[PDB]
C-alpha cells in the first residue's frame, strides 16, 4: 500500500480515501488463507483502526532509551490487526469438525494474556520485547 | 592503587536506592513512566524521615555498600612504597603489629640511623 | 461516531439522541462477526452505560500520576462494552456444535477475573495496566 | 427508571409503586439475553429487594475513610440483583445440550466464594475492592 | 534462486521482478510435501516479505560480537517464511481425519512462544542460538 | 555414493551431477521403510541441501579442542537430512489408522527442541554431544 | 557368519561379499521375530553399516582405562542394528489393532534419548555402561 | 540338559550338537505356557546365544569379592534368555483383545531399564544383585 500501515495515525485512517483503506485491508487479509472473508469490511476496518490507535498508545515510547517497538512497524501493526480480526471471529480455532472431515491444531496452551491467545498475537509480541520491562532511569 | 579506591569508595562505598516498577509478568512499565516516578522518589528532594506509601507492585530495593577492605590495601601500598624509599612504615602514618616495641622496634630505628 | 465514546459520560448517554446512541451501538457491533444480532438494542445500550459508568468509576485516577487509562479510551470502553454484551450472551464460548458442524476455541485457563473470562476483557486489560497497582506517595 | 436502584433502600423499595419496581426489574432483565422470562415477578422483586439489603447491610461503610463501594452504586446493585436471579435458576450454566444443537462456556474454576461463582458476582466484585481489607485505624 | 533469499532486503524484495520472487516462492514451497498449493501467490509472497523484514529487525546484530543469526541464513529466512505460511494457514496441524483415515502427529507441548508453535519455527530457533541472551560489554 | 555427503560443501552439492546427487537422495531414502516416495525430488534435494549447510554452519567447530561433530559425519548428515523429510511430511506420525487397521507408536514426550521432535533427529543428536556446551578456554 | 560383524569396519562392510553381509543381515532378522520381511536389503544393509560406524565413532575409546563397550562387541552391533531397522520402521509399535484383533505392549515410554526409544537400544545400552561418565584422568 | 546352559560358554554353545542345543531351547520353552511355538528356532538359539555371551560379559566377575550372579547361573541364563525371546516377539503385552475375548494384565510402570521392561528380565534382576553397586577395593 501507498501509505504503509505504519505511517498512519488514527487521525490519517479516518482521513484516508476508501481505495487507500481497502489497499491496506487486502494486506491484512494475506496474513490468513481464508481471507476472514465471511467478515465484513467495517469490522476489518474497525480492526485496523484499534491496531493503529493500540500501537500508537501502548507499544509507543522507549525503555533503557531503546525503541519498545523493535520490530518492523507494518508488520508488527498487520499482525496486531490479524489478531483483532481472530478475536471478532470468536478466537482461535482449537478443532473444527464438518461432513466426517476433522482437523485439531497445536494451539492449545498458549497462556493467558491478550497477545498470548492467538498465532497472531504471538508473532506480535516478538516485535515488542515479548511485553518485558527493559526499561532504567537515573537521578542526576 | 589510591586512584583504585577512590573510584572504588565513590561506587560501592555508599549504598544506592534501586526502585523496581511494576509486576514480574505483568504490563511493561516504560521511560516516560520511570520519569515521573523518579520525582517521588528523588534523592534530591528527599529528607531523613520521608515515608512511602505504595500500591503491591512498587519495590524500593537498597544497592548495599559492598565490603572491601580498602584501609588494608592502603597499608599495603603504604608498606610497598615506604620499603622502597627506606623510611620506617611509620612514617607512612601506618602501624604494625609486634614492630612497635622491643629489640623489634631497636634494629628498624637503628638501621634507620 | 460524532460525540465518541470517550467524549460521553454516563449522564452524556442519556441526553444523547437515539441516532448518536445508534452510531456507538453500531461501533461496538464491529467488535463481533455476528454483531450480536440476537440481542435487542435495550441490551446492548445497557452494556454501553455500563462500560462508561465503570470506566469513570473504576478505571480512573491516576497511579504514580501516570493516568490508569493509558491505552486510546475509545477502544478500552468499546471493549468493556464488548466484554458486557458477551457476559449478556451467557459468557464466551468454547466449543459449539449444531448439524453435524463442531469447532472447539483456544479460550480455556484464562484465570479467575472478570475481565479474565472473555477475549474482549483481555484486550481491554492491556489499556489499563492489567490491573497491576503501580501507585507511590511521599509525605513532605 | 426516575427513583434508581441506587437510591433506593430497602424501606423504600417497599414503598415504591408497582411501575417504579417494574422500571427497575426492566433494567435488571437487561442485563441477560434471555431476560429471565420464565422467571415469575415475584422471583425477581425478591432478588432486587435481597441486592438492595445485602448492599446496605454487606457492602456499605468504609475502608481507610474510602467508601467500600467504589465503583457505580447502580451497576452494583443490578449486578448483584442479576447474581441473584442467577443463582435462583440453578447456577451458571456450564454446558447446554438440545435437539442436537450443543454450547460449553468458559465459566469454570472462577472461585469458590459467592460472588465468583457467576459472571454478574464477578462483574460485582469489581465494584466492592474485589473483596480485600483495605481498612486501617490509628490510636491517638 | 539467482537473488537468494539472504541477498535481499524488503525494498530489495519490492523491486524484484515476478519472476525473481518466483524462483523464491518456490524454494519455500519445497519445505512442505504439500507445496501449500492451496494458499494464493499473495500470501505466500506477504509470508516472504515479512520473514525478510523480520530478519532484519528481530534476528540482526550481535551478541558478545558473535552474529545473532549464527546458522545459514537463506535457510533461517526459508524456515522463517515457512512457519508465517503454516500459521497463515491455522497453524501447525496435530490430528487430522478424513474418509475413515486418521492421523496423529507428535507435536504439542512445545512451548508457548511463537517460534515453538511450528515445526519449521522450531528449525529456524537453532539458526539464531535458541533466542538465548549471550550479549556481553564492558566500561573503558 | 562416489561422493560421500560429508565430502560435499552447499556449494558443492549445487555443483554435482544430477546422478551424483541422486545416488545421494537415493542413500537418505534407506533410512525410511516408506522411502518418503509420495514426496518429490526437489523436497528431497532441498533438504540434503540444507542438512548440508545446517552441519556446516550450526554442528561444525570446536569445544575443548574436541570436534563438535564426534560421530561419522556421513551418518550423521544422513540422519539430519531424514529429520528434515519427515517435518516437510508433517512431522512424525504417533498414530495411524486406515480401513479398520490402527497402530500407535511409542514417540511422545521427546522434549521440545527441534532434534528431539523426530526419531532421525534423536539418532543424528549422540553424534553432536547431544546438544551439550563442553566449550572450554583458558588466558595466556 | 564368518566375518563377524564386530570384526568388521565401516570400510570393511563396504568390501565383504553379497554373501558375507547376506550372513550378517540374517543375524540381524534373527532379533525379530518377524525378520522385517516387508523392508528391502538396501534398508537393512544401511542400518548394518550405520551400526558399524556408530560403533566405531561414538561406542569406541576408554573410559577410566575401562573399555567403553563392555558387553559382547558382537551382540552390541547386532542390537544397534535391530533398534535402526525399527526407527526405519517407523518406532516402537506401542498398540497394533487389525481385524477385530488388539494388542498393546509395554512401552511405557522409558525415557527420551535415541537408544531409550526401543527394545533393542534399551539392550544396547546395558553393553555401553548405560551410557553414563566413569571417565578419570590424573596430573603428572 | 546334558551340558546346562550354565556349563556352556558362547564358543561352546557353536560346538554343541544340535540335540544338545534343542535339549536347551526346549527349556527354555517351558518358561511360557505359549513356547513361543510361532517364533522359529534360529531365533531362539539366537536369543540363548546373546544371552550366554551378555551372562559371560556383563554379569560376570566380582563386587567385594562376593559373584555378581548370586543366584543358580541356570535359571538365570534361562530367565535371560526369555527375556530375549519376548523383546523379539515385539515385548511384553499389557493387553490382548480377540473375537470377543478380551485380556488386561498387570505388568504396567515396570521402570526405565532393560531387565525391567518384561518379567522375565524382573525375575533375573533378583539374581544379579538387581543391577546395585556393591563393589569396594582397598588400597595397601
Ligand atoms: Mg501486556
Amino acid at each position: 500500500p501507498d501509505p504503509s500501515i505504519d505511517e498512519v495515525s488514527k487521525s490519517d485512517w479516518d482521513a484516508l480515501t476508501t481505495q487507500e483503506q481497502d489497499d491496506i485491508i487486502s494486506q491484512v487479509e494475506n496474513l490468513s488463507s481464508t481471507g476472514w472473508v465471511n467478515t465484513s469490511r467495517e469490522r476489518k476496518a474497525e480492526a485496523i483502526r484499534s491496531a493503529i490507535a493500540e500501537r500508537d498508545t501502548l507499544y509507543s515510547g522507549n525503555m533503557s532509551r531503546l525503541p519498545t517497538l523493535d520490530g518492523d512497524a507494518e508488520y508488527f501493526t498487520l499482525y496486531l490487526s490479524a489478531h483483532k480480526i481472530q478475536l471478532f471471529e470468536g478466537g482461535e480455532a482449537q478443532s473444527e469438525s464438518g461432513e466426517g472431515g476433522s482437523v485439531s491444531y497445536s494451539t492449545g496452551g498458549g497462556g493467558e494474556k491478550d497477545l498470548q491467545k492467538t498465532r497472531y498475537g504471538r508473532m506480535a509480541l516478538e516485535y515488542v520485547w515479548e511485553d518485558n520491562s527493559i526499561a532504567a532511569l537515573r537521578t542526576y | 592503587n589510591e586512584a583504585a579506591i577512590n573510584q572504588a569508595i565513590e561506587l560501592h562505598g555508599f549504598p544506592q536506592r534501586h526502585v523496581k516498577v511494576g509486576k514480574e509478568d505483568g504490563a511493561p512499565v516504560r521511560d516516560n513512566d520511570l520519569r515521573r516516578v523518579r520525582t517521588i522518589f528523588d534523592p534530591r528532594t528527599t529528607d531523613a524521615n520521608t515515608a512511602y506509601f505504595t500500591g503491591q507492585d512498587v519495590d524500593v530495593e537498597t544497592l548495599e555498600a559492598h565490603n572491601f577492605d580498602y584501609s588494608a590495601i592502603h597499608e599495603m601500598d603504604m608498606r610497598n612504597l615506604t620499603t622502597a624509599l627506606g623510611l620506617p612504615l611509620e612514617a607512612g602514618n601506618v602501624g604494625a603489629d609486634g614492630l612497635g616495641s622491643g629489640k623489634p622496634a631497636e634494629l628498624r630505628f637503628a638501621l634507620l640511623k
